[PDB]
RNA sequence: CUUGAGUCUCGUAGAGGGGGGUAGAAUUCCAGGUGUAGCGGUGAAAUGCGUAGAGAUCUGGAGGAAUACCGGUGGCGAAGGCGGCCCCCUGGACGAAGACUGACGCUCAGGUGCGAAAGCGUGGGGAGCAAACAGGAUUAGAUACCCUGGUAGUCCACGCCGUAAACGAUGUCGACUUGGAGGUUGUGCCCUUGAGGCGUGGCUUCCGGAGCUAACGCGUUAAGUCGACCGCCUGGGGAGUAC
RNA sequence: AGGAGGUAAAAUUCU
RNA sequence: GUUUAUUAAAAACACAGCACUGUGCAAACACGAAAGUGGACGUAUACGGUGUGACGCCUGCCCGGUGCCGGAAGGUUAAUU
């Protein structure tokens, strides 16, 4: 959000397979559901939280 | 840079050279050659033992260190040169304590780079160490056979070696001949790829070009009659030979490759 | 053989004729027997009975090395995902734990163009 | 668009104080220093056609008022090009 | 000068080493007047999958401010240390001062 | 997809076995071809999913 | 003269464009470990792959191409068209207050430039896919549709080419006429008094009045009401052909 | 009660 | 450009360019019963061999035969025992 690190919060928004969740069902606020995802996406990128949930 | 030369006249019209625009107009450091005579590719016999070698230009030989013993030391790249007895450029350096030599250019380096030898030696193009201190990848050339027997492998311009693994106590590398081959691991080495790669995108464009490299026609073996060379003779324009070098062997598929006190070191062989 | 007891089995539903391994925990192997060459061969395998019995006449020489439970990873679309772990586990492994592991793109590869029937 | 501290300095001398912005030397002096710094850009990279669509805007446009002035206080334009450079 | 957020990882067999730089950064930075805002160190800390196959990896961060320049040459400093393992440098957006 | 659960029966378990993944993006990533159709596939499953 | 128009100021969101960087999942391949007669494929087959050991599985290593989930009658661009992440360069749009300018405009034959895919040149690259080509089927035939392979090409660089159902088949600008659901991005005011209360901008999707329409349909984003300027049509063919 | 995935193969002609 | 010195100067040979193929360096290859030597004081952007013959548009089908490159299960087989 303001925050990305917030890997804290996030997990309520990726599933038990590893799968960003649908803005239709979290629900949330469009502008910052993206917000959401150049964040959440950033933090897999140094693997603070997976891609996948197999290795 | 390559140029394309306008059509003024045939055999210019097909030219390309290759001009190297900070390679030292002038002549070469003389204490580091000596003289250097053409064989005409015949051998202490008498004998062309090998053919379409002769004529073409004057040579001056250029002693270049293909071994880079003295470690330690910086040295500095003092300039560029011309070199005629290869495709390769050499660079003539200045070590720190007033020695001079000439060394293989690699695809980095100009004037005023340092570079130097030696079991730590920094690990910059120019600077060559035993491969026992080089990370695998590493990109090289003026590999080593054995330790201190001077380089001899990729050493072509624009050429290079990659090592690919480490096995132990040889060091598996793979020469762009297609060939991975152990080699023992202390063999020396130079960090970079070699010389103007741009070297095979000339053209010549006609013949003299050819002769003033050394190079002579070479005439076919069907041009012959069978008294010459086993693609006989013709009555017009003939063949149905199975091709064959003149002196009987097949041409075109047949290997002939023997050394087997070696074929311990190939592990992988070109295709 | 040496006996372990501890192991997991392997197991790709590709559809056209559906197979099945086990191996050890960290993955060695010991055991195809599968639908293909083994009972029919041809639009009678591919389906789901014929992976029950594939993994039945892999359980009658799966066994020895131990085995008394498996971890049971599975790769496929398609009949024989299911029905073979519905056979194993009735013929008394314990089945400890099940996996996806059918390979998932995050889209890499061209995949092949025309096809309608 | 350079910077927004830029062009400060360029409304002195060719405007008659500070935040008189809107003068047309003042435009075209923005404009014309844009494009020039602006030509380093399109130097490196130079295949990013969309961004020189920009561009000309800014050359079609400066043209435009500077060829608006040529019709009022004539020599009003003789006391700025020089002053900046360009009539090629 | 405008901010940026630094969250780099050196491999466990070469945590410390972790001073070394920090400082050699703020000679970098100080010597282009920048004060970092807020500094942060974690050391010991798991991932998400392996890398390189390895688990766990020593990890910073900070949020400088700095000219659109050393990031030049120090976003390049982690294009040698084959010590270093991962990186990222962020955005900007105004300081920065809390979270962790 | 991992799945480990808990304690005594035996039923492969889940009415949300079709979790996140498999049978669908497989039939996707699978199939072939697209890029002009699944413009069709997007104003047909959404201008059907009006109401 | 300031209201059309532009300039300055602080910000907003954006897959706008160009450069360099890096991640993660899969396909293919290289080397091994275990492992044994089948794998693959179809409507059914067979070609092909496997007794030097395939397919399955494990570990390790190459290399190329594309970015699952976010993702959505979502945004962005003049159009073509643009989707992982990261910094550098840069374009446009929009909001708000006020400041300057003082008609600086709109349109545009000529002219300039941009312009999917395939295609061309020079080289480099090549995992997948796949014109051509080959083999397996299918069939009366099968130069096809289906299957095993497969080169150009699809990727990069630099220079060509300049066409698409390049379409909304709807030229650009401005003004004027009931409405309903929204989507999305700003911003002014009022107990943060909510994820607000009350407004006001730009874009945008569905429905629909009047009116228009040959009808289908369009319907404030018009095909309604007007005006500026440009392009274009004058029966089917011949022909977007010949010179 | 939503989604999902799988269900028709080839088969010409009529002054 | 070269060539039948002394009846043939040509459309013949060479040519730059193209391709196939062999060569990891004590290279392939050649001259040498050998030693040694050329290749080369070069190192696959190299070197040898064979065919083609600037450039442009291009270079189709055929591996049964003869060659050459791979093979192993066997069948057949040398000296030898
Ligand atoms: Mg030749
Ligand atoms: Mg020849
Ligand atoms: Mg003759
Ligand atoms: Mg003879
Ligand atoms: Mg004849
Ligand atoms: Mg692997
Ligand atoms: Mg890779
Ligand atoms: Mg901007
Ligand atoms: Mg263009
Ligand atoms: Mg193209
Ligand atoms: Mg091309
Ligand atoms: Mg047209
Ligand atoms: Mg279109
Ligand atoms: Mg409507
Ligand atoms: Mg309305
Ligand atoms: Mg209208
Ligand atoms: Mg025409
Ligand atoms: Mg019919
Ligand atoms: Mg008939
Ligand atoms: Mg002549
Ligand atoms: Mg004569
Ligand atoms: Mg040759
Ligand atoms: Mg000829």
């Amino acid at each position: 959000e303001i925050d990305y690190k917030d890997i804290a919060t996030l997990k309520n928004y990726i599933t038990e397979s590893g799968k960003i969740v649908p803005s239709r069902i979290t629900g949330t606020r469009a502008k910052y559901q993206r917000q959401l995802a150049r964040a959440i996406k950033r933090a897999r990128y140094l693997s603070l939280l997976p891609y996948t949930d197999r290795h | 840079a390559v140029v394309k030369c306008k059509p003024t006249s045939p055999g210019r019209r097909h030219v390309v050279k290759v001009v190297n625009p900070e390679l030292h107009k002038g002549k070469p450091f003389a204490p580091l050659l000596e003289k250097n005579s053409k064989s005409g590719g015949r051998n202490n016999n008498g004998r062309i033992t090998t053919r379409h070698i002769g004529g073409g230009h004057k040579q001056a030989y250029r002693i270049v260190d293909f071994k880079r013993n003295k470690d330690g030391i910086p040295a500095v790249v003092e300039r560029l040169e011309y070199d005629p007895n290869r495709s390769a450029n050499i660079a003539l350096v200045l070590y720190k304590d007033g020695e001079r030599r000439y060394i293989l250019a690699p695809k980095g380096l100009k004037a005023g780079d340092q570079i130097q030898s030696g079991v730590d030696a920094a690990i910059k193009p120019g600077n060559t160490l035993p491969m026992r201190n080089i990370p695998v990848g590493s990109t090289v050339h003026n590999v080593e056979m054995k330790p201190g027997k001077g380089g001899q492998l990729a050493r072509s311009a624009g050429t290079y070696v990659q090592i690919v693994a480490r096995d132990g106590a040889y060091v598996t590398l793979r020469l762009r001949s297609g060939e991975m081959r152990k080699v023992e691991a202390d063999c020396r080495a130079t960090l970079g790829e070699v010389g103007n790669a741009e070297h095979m995108l000339r053209v010549l464009g006609k013949a003299g070009a050819a002769r003033w490299r050394g190079v002579r026609p070479t005439v076919r073996g069907t041009a012959m009659n069978p008294v010459d060379h086993p693609h006989g003779g013709g009555e017009g324009r003939n063949f149905g030979k199975h091709p064959v070098t003149p002196w009987g062997v097949q041409t075109k598929g047949k290997k002939t490759r023997s050394n087997k006190r070696t074929d311990k070191f190939i592990v992988r062989r070109r295709s | 053989r040496k006996q372990v007891s501890d192991g997991v089995a392997h197991i790709h539903a590709s559809f056209n004729n559906t197979i099945v391994t086990i191996t050890d925990r960290q993955g060695n192997a010991l055991g195809w027997a599968t639908a293909g060459g083994s009972g029919f061969r041809g639009s009678r395998k591919s389906t789901p009975f014929a992976a029950q019995v594939a993994a039945e006449r892999c359980a009658d020489a799966v066994k020895e090395y131990g085995i008394k439970n498996l971890e049971v990873m599975v790769k496929g679309p398609g009949p024989g995902r299911e029905s073979t772990i519905r056979a194993l586990n009735a013929a008394g492994f314990r089945i400890t734990n099940i996996t996806d592991v059918t390979p998932i793109p995050h889209n890499g590869c061209r995949p092949p163009k025309k096809r309608r029937v | 668009s350079l910077s927004t501290e830029a062009t400060a300095k360029i409304v002195s001398e060719f405007g008659r104080d500070a935040n008189d912005t809107g003068s047309t030397e003042v435009q075209v002096a923005l404009l014309t220093a844009q494009i020039n710094h602006l030509q380093g850009h399109f130097a490196e990279h130079k295949k990013d056609h969309h961004s020189r669509r920009g561009l000309l805007r800014m050359v079609s446009q400066r043209r435009k008022l500077l060829d608006y002035l040529k019709r009022k206080d004539v020599a009003r334009y003789t006391r700025l090009i020089e002053r900046l450079g360009l009539r090629r | 000068m405008r901010h940026y957020e630094i969250v780099f990882m050196v491999h466990p067999d070469q945590s410390e080493q972790v001073p070394g730089m920090i400082e050699r950064y703020t000679a970098a930075i100080t010597g282009a007047e920048g004060k970092i805002h807020r500094l942060e160190d974690w050391g010991r800390r798991q991932l998400a999958y392996p890398i390189n196959k390895l688990h766990k990896a020593h990890y910073v961060l900070m949020n400088v401010e700095a000219p659109q320049e050393v990031i030049d040459e120090l976003e390049t400093t982690f294009r040698f240390n084959d010590a270093v393992i991962r990186s990222m440098v962020m955005r900007t957006k105004h300081a920065v001062t809390e979270a962790s | 997809i991992k799945v480990r659960e808990n304690e005594p029966f035996d039923v492969a378990l889940r009415r949300f076995k079709r979790s996140c993944e498999k049978a669908g993006v497989l039939a996707e990533v699978r199939r072939r071809e697209f890029y002009e159709k699944p413009t069709t596939e997007r104003k047909r499953a959404k201008a059907s999913a009006v109401k």
